[PDB]
RNA sequence: UGCUAAGUGGAAAAGGAUGUGCAGUCGCGAAGACAACCAGGAGGUUGGCUUAGAAGCAGCCACCCUUGAAAGAGUGCGUAA
RNA sequence: CAGGCUGAUCUUCCCCAAGAGUCCAUAUCGACGGGAUGGUUUGGCACCUCGAUGUCGGCUCGUCGCAUCCUGGGGCUGGAG
């Protein structure tokens, strides 16, 4: 997991989503998961 | 496929139906691009075998009077025109459908009318 | 070239200035002009949308036709007020033209083709100048580079004008420029 | 289905048969003894080799007309191809040595007429700046 | 400079107008 | 990096920042542009680093257009000095920017390529900016 | 008719593409003044005697006119024997039908060595430019600090910059020279990154005394932190001093990391990912899967040749010479990959592998 | 939208009782209740079918139309069909025991894990590297299965653990 | 009469983002558009150059032709290739 | 000297991603440029105290913050153990 200020979605697989409050990127590949803070 | 492309290919299919002595519909699905180069090269001498959006076929069933095939569009969809004979291009099918099985017959117009699926194949036999 | 003139609702200003030209333009309207051979100027109010809708097809040289409470008036666009960021239309200079006259109007030209590979191709004048008829103002001019090689200058003498179209601008200047494409060597050089 | 280049007048090499089927459980050397067979007819020209494989390991090889890239390098006598084409080209072929290759080429290519075939050779002919008049 | 940021940012109530002494 | 080669006066009084941008607000050269939505002044050690992200992107073909120019100087007084005894030595040369002015250009024949090299500029400017064409 | 500067492995294989018709000599001279230098002269002599006796040994048309050229280059060597610039060991390459010569001179040691050859000789070249890599040298005082570059033992200054944050109670008087010190080590150690970047640089030794040293050491960044040599008493030595100093850390660090490699190698061979023995490294080297080479120079290998140019062990199925080490390396060279002669490495670690060895790239 | 404007049929063993908001359904296997949220309206059709339809077109109307019917859906599968899920196990010396009514699990621990069955599912083993879970609620079978499937954590070396039945894993490779 | 779900109201930047409301341009669509499922996705050829290797997929240049319903001198992942 | 305002300098983060990393920007480092927090360093101002607010280091006694050294719970890994 990623802790940055700014989540892009890295590859062609990556998708944008909010939970709780929270802007997060979600992929089948684990580098690529990361979240807004 | 824009409005006029759509009009252009509606056309083609009506210019390339009349232009046939005789005309059978299959559907192909399943078939690579190798086995239906070997199909078109055994047709190539005469028959030309096309494939299509069944409703852009419809519109050009609508230029002839061949309303009794409106139930053959249905699924994938192949339609070979025969330029002349008929005997030989129903073997080369046969011959065809016999090796693959991923090829099967829908149907066929002869003299202004549907010809069953058994009756389309009477043709090679006479 | 015959252009159908646009029909547009002018309704004459009652009040003029700053404190009444912004009020107007709250409401969705465009304060406007309308001088030339009638030689006593007229102060028009346009609808902001339709206004914007016909420059939008029909270019910037757009003939219109305006009804004047009532009057019907040949008119054509001449200048325009545009606001450097909200981008805006804060006026409209209109010239009254008839049918049979001569008028002096810039036109755009547009390059299309792909040319040689190895080439970029730099545009230098955007418009040029021409004087046609009032009701035969071309749309846009057009140009062809499709095979053309290295560093040529295409010139605004070798622009093809329709019939009743003069080229009014000298035909010296320099409107398309066909270059060698700079290299990665080549852009580091260029603004250090 | 390994697709494999071995130029004719070579037999047993060890850089492009040696690793290319040894790892596959294929046979290293019965491979070469009937490719070398069948190639000395040529002898002179790079012909690729098909390795189709079996369930016992038997390969069922099937040997191809050498590429259309080499047989517009020798049309023109130069040996390698130009590297920045539309630019620099390196040599010209007449129209009717095009024709002779895609005689050659005539059971490996999807055209059916000869004028067809023309423009296919044609193509790669374009890749690699020879001019083709 | 959490007092100097609080004592000017408190000169934008609705009596005072905008301004206060020593901003 | 752009340095005038001589100046008048080497010490002068800060450029004003008020109004918008009077001339310079039309892409003329190029056919993508930058503008400006903002008051600053571009040192032309931004324009050295945003002129290059252009480079860098786009690789081989396409030009760049430079619209502004660092002429006017700004000084900066010794380091741990009380207050008084003269004015400081100049040190860095900037560009006074208004809204709607526009920065730079570039042609370059494809455009998701060109939005995105011109992208890559704008975050090493101080300012919020733009990317307008030559259309209207 | 030329002198060589600033060796590296590209012009080394530049320099290893030449040709000539009838062949090339290439002369190591070992004039260190440590040694007695007339006992190396008169060695050297004695050496091209045996060549050119060998020669005309022989009865051929090829070796007789071997024979007079050699017999008309001879003055090169005593030329040679008074090189031109001050160095330690000194390299002549010497074309025979032509009329080209190669000069090259370095403060590394050499060893005496006359070899006749095709083209010229460039084992010990490779081996010189190994042991006398650059690094770079920063000392830090109070009021300055030096910059300077080591190669191929060798000292050159670069820079000499001056405290600019250098100007009541003690203690105030301390804390603020704390802080100026603080800036300065700042600013110093972004001049030696900015350096570093630039020459190539690979390692740094770094002395600030006995109170500034090691926050120097912390003030680099990650990418050269892990390679800054600290030492202590750099400061007030003069100029042989310092490169003595310099020279003995560097060739500790050297060691060191030859011993770190050899320990990598020893533990990784077993699982595929490296190759041991002169069979296998020969294997790996006539497909081009070296990525790293590692053989020990003093070994004498002998190997055989082939008509494709693939090299080939003892006992593989053909021309057999004694000098295959050469071979291997202008292979490893033409591959790309890294050499790295260890000096020892067939001694106890690789005593079973004959010390070669190769790291696979798949 | 598309998910909640189509109706659920209803086989021909269901019993089904529409009280307000508050539903229930009978069947041949059990019996389940769902409350529904309140601007949506179940309603049963003519035909034997369950409907739901909803006044507005707002954010949070069109939010619940398409999760109530998917509920409703599942509801009536649980008590005809039942839920049923397959699982595996991998590697060497890893085994599965069913132990009265729980599980014994051997997962290279220095003690076994059991796993007591919540009321309402039952389990049941074929091999002792095979067993499967099975119940009449899908979201009460889900939530146990997941449970089961973290006994281990995941090994993406040699793929040691628990997994589902068409389970694909991601895998990498330590070499030395 | 509308908006906010953040206790925003009752502090803050570059920048990140399928939060929501209003207004306005443009494209595709009953000739079946978007999503989902089934089947094709080919041949010259491993295009030319470079490189230890470079086969659509370090890098540079070009980006053609054919059978065809379509199939890019190839949008990603991956292998030393 | 301490307190107060400021935050050039200092400190702790962050935005874009040229590159290094055998391939691969984001396992790990991240250049040129840009935006901020803290009041811990050197300073700027001269607002309380000159009819007195005793100054460094150590001892004794503490109390608070988390921007966490150990112990405690996790995501990614160029994490086989």
């Amino acid at each position: 997991m990623k802790v940055n200020p700014s989540v892009k979605p890295i590859c062609d697989k990556c998708r944008v989503i909010r939970r709780h409050g929270r802007v997060m990127v979600i992929c089948s590949d684990p580098r690529h998961k990361q979240r807004q803070g | 496929m824009a409005k006029a492309d759509k009009a252009t290919a509606v056309a083609d299919i009506a210019e390339q139906f009349k232009a046939s002595t005789a005309t059978v519909v299959t559907e192909y699905r399943g078939l690579t691009v190798a086995n239906l180069a070997e199909l078109r090269r055994a047709l190539g001498d005469s028959a030309t075998y096309t494939v299509a959006k069944n409703t852009l076929v419809k519109r050009a069933a609508s230029e002839a009077g061949i309303e009794g095939l409106d139930e053959l569009f249905a699924g994938p969809t192949a339609i070979a025109f025969v330029k002349g004979e008929a005997v030989d291009a129903a073997k080369a099918i046969k011959k065809f459908a016999k090796d693959n099985k991923a090829l099967v017959i829908k149907g066929g117009y002869m003299d202004g009318k549907a010809l069953s699926v058994a009756d389309v194949e009477k043709i090679a036999d006479l | 070239t015959a252009n159908i003139p646009n029909k547009l609702t002018a309704n004459v200003r009652t009040r003029t200035g700053k404190g009444a030209s912004r009020q107007a333009r709250r409401d969705g309207k465009v304060p406007a002009v309308l001088y030339g051979h009638g030689t006593d100027p007229q102060h028009l109010e346009l609808n902001a949308r339709d206004f914007a809708a016909v420059l939008r097809s029909h270019g910037t040289n757009a003939i219109l036709t305006l009804d004047i409470e009532g009057t019907e008036q040949l008119a054509l666009t001449k200048a325009l007020d545009v606001h450097p960021i909200r981008r805006n239309i804060q006026h409209a200079d209109l010239l009254v033209v008839q049918r049979g006259e001569k008028v002096t109007v810039e036109v755009t030209v547009l390059v299309e083709g792909d040319a040689t590979p190895g080439t970029l191709v730099t545009q230098d004048a955007n418009t040029i100048e021409i004087e046609a008829e009032a009701l035969s103002i071309p749309e846009q001019l057009t140009v062809s580079v499709e095979g053309v090689e290295a560093g040529t200058q295409i010139t605004a003498g070798q622009i093809s004008l329709p019939e009743g179209v003069n080229l009014i601008s000298d035909p010296e200047l320099l409107v398309v420029n066909v270059v060698e494409a700079p290299s990665a060597e080549a852009l580091e050089e260029e603004g250090a | 289905l390994i697709k494999l280049q071995i130029q004719a007048g070579q037999a047993n090499p060890a850089p492009p048969v040696g690793p290319a089927l040894g790892q596959h459980g294929v046979n290293i050397m019965e491979f070469c003894k009937a490719y070398n067979a069948a190639t000395e007819s040529q002898r002179g020209n790079v012909i690729p080799v098909e390795i189709t494989v079996y369930e016992d390991r038997s390969f069922t090889f099937a040997l191809k007309t050498p590429p259309a890239a080499k047989l517009l390098l020798k049309a023109a006598g130069v040996q390698k191809g130009s590297g920045e084409p539309h630019k620099t080209k390196v040599a010209k072929v007449t129209w009717d040595q095009v024709r002779e290759i895609a005689e050659t080429k005539k059971a490996d290519l999807n055209a059916n007429d000869i004028d067809a075939a023309a423009k296919i050779i044609a193509g790669t002919a374009r890749s690699m700046g020879i001019t083709v008049e | 400079a959490k007092r100097g940021r609080k004592k000017r940012d408190r000169k934008h109530s609705k009596a005072n107008h905008g301004k206060r002494p020593n901003a | 990096m752009l340095i005038p080669r001589k100046v008048k006066h080497r010490k002068q009084h800060h450029p004003e920042q008020r109004g918008i941008a009077s001339g310079g607000t039309s892409v003329s050269f190029g056919d993508y542009g930058i503008q400006a939505l903002e008051h600053a002044y571009i040192t032309n050690r931004q324009i050295e680093s945003a002129r290059i992200a252009i480079n860098r992107h786009i690789k081989r073909g396409g030009k760049v257009w430079i619209n502004i120019f660092p002429d006017r100087p700004l000084t900066k007084k010794p380091a741990e000095t009380r207050m008084g005894s003269g004015k400081g030595s100049p040190e860095w040369w900037v560009a006074n920017v208004k809204p709607g002015r526009v920065l730079f250009e570039l042609s370059y024949p494809d455009e998701k390529t060109a939005r995105d090299a011109l992208t890559r500029a704008i975050h090493k400017l101080p300012i919020k900016a733009r990317i307008v064409t030559r259309e209207e | 008719m030329d002198v060589l500067e600033r060796l590296d492995l590209d012009t080394v294989r530049d320099l290893s593409q030449r040709t000539d018709r009838l062949g090339v000599v290439s002369l190591y001279f070992n004039a260190d003044p440590t040694q007695n230098l007339q006992v190396q002269a008169i060695d050297l002599r004695n050496r091209y005697r045996l060549l050119q006796r060998r020669m005309e040994a022989d009865g051929s048309q090829r070796y007789r006119d071997v024979a007079a050229a050699l017999e008309r280059r001879r003055p090169l060597i005593e030329t040679l024997i008074t090189g031109v610039a001050s160095g330690r060991g000194r390299i002549m390459f010497i074309g025979l039908d032509g009329d080209w010569t190669v000069h090259f001179e370095c403060m590394m040691p050499v060893t005496n060595r006359v070899v006749l050859d095709d083209g010229p000789f460039i084992h010990p070249l490779v081996e010189v430019l190994d042991e006398g890599r650059p690094a770079g040298v920063v000392v830090i005082s109070a009021d300055d600090a030096r910059l300077l570059e080591w190669r191929l033992g060798q000292l050159q200054e670069i820079s000499r910059i001056a405290q600019p944050f250098g100007q009541q109670m003690r203690e105030q008087r301390q804390a603020r020279e704390r802080e100026g010190m603080q800036r300065f080590l700042t600013q110093v150690t972004a001049t030696a990154t900015e350096l570093a970047e630039e020459r190539g640089w690979e390692r740094i030794v770094v002395s600030g005394g006995q109170r500034w040293t090691e926050p120097a050491k912390t003030r680099f960044g990650p990418p050269l932190r892990g390679k800054v040599l600290v030492d202590r008493g750099l400061g007030g030595l003069d100029d042989a001093a310092l490169t003595a100093a310099v020279s003995a850390r560097l060739h500790r660090q050297h060691k060191y990391d030859e011993q770190q490699l050899l320990d990598y190698l020893c533990d990784a061979g077993g699982t595929g990912d490296v190759a041991l023995g002169l069979s296998e490294v020969t294997a790996a080297l006539n497909a081009g899967r070296v990525d790293h080479l590692v053989y020990d120079p003093a070994v004498r290998y002998v190997g055989t040749v082939g008509a494709d140019g693939s090299l080939y062990a003892d006992g593989e199925i053909a021309t057999k010479d004694s000098r295959f080490t050469e071979r291997l390396v202008d292979r490893a060279l033409a591959t790309g990959a890294r050499i790295s002669p260890v000096e020892g490495a067939a001694d106890a670690v690789l005593k079973d592998a004959a010390g070669v060895a190769a790291v696979l790239r798949w | 939208s598309r998910i909640g404007k189509q109706p659920v049929p209803v086989p021909s063993g269901v019993d089904v009782t529409i009280n307000g908001q508050n539903l229930s359904v009978k069947g041949p296997k059990g019996t389940l209740t769902l409350d529904v949220a309140e601007p949506i309206s179940v309603s049963r059709a003519e035909d034997g079918a369950i409907v739901v339809t909803r006044p507005d077109d707002e954010r949070r109307s069109r939010s619940l139309h398409g999760l109530s019917r998917t509920l409703i859906a599942n509801l009536v599968t649980g008590v005809t069909e039942g839920y049923t899920q397959k699982m595996e196990i991998f590697g060497v010396g890893y085994r599965v025991q069913l132990k009265g009514q729980n599980l014994e699990f051997a997962l290279g621990y220095s003690h076994p894990v059991l796993i007591e069955a919540p009321e309402g599912i039952t389990f049941a083993v074929e091999s002792p590297t095979k067993f499967s879970v099975s119940g009449i609620d899908k979201q009460k079978v889900g939530q146990i299965s997941a449970v089961i499937r973290r006994l281990r954590r995941p090994d993406p070396y040699k793929g040691k653990g628990v997994r589902y039945e068409g389970e694909q894993i991601r895998r990498k490779v330590g070499k030395t």
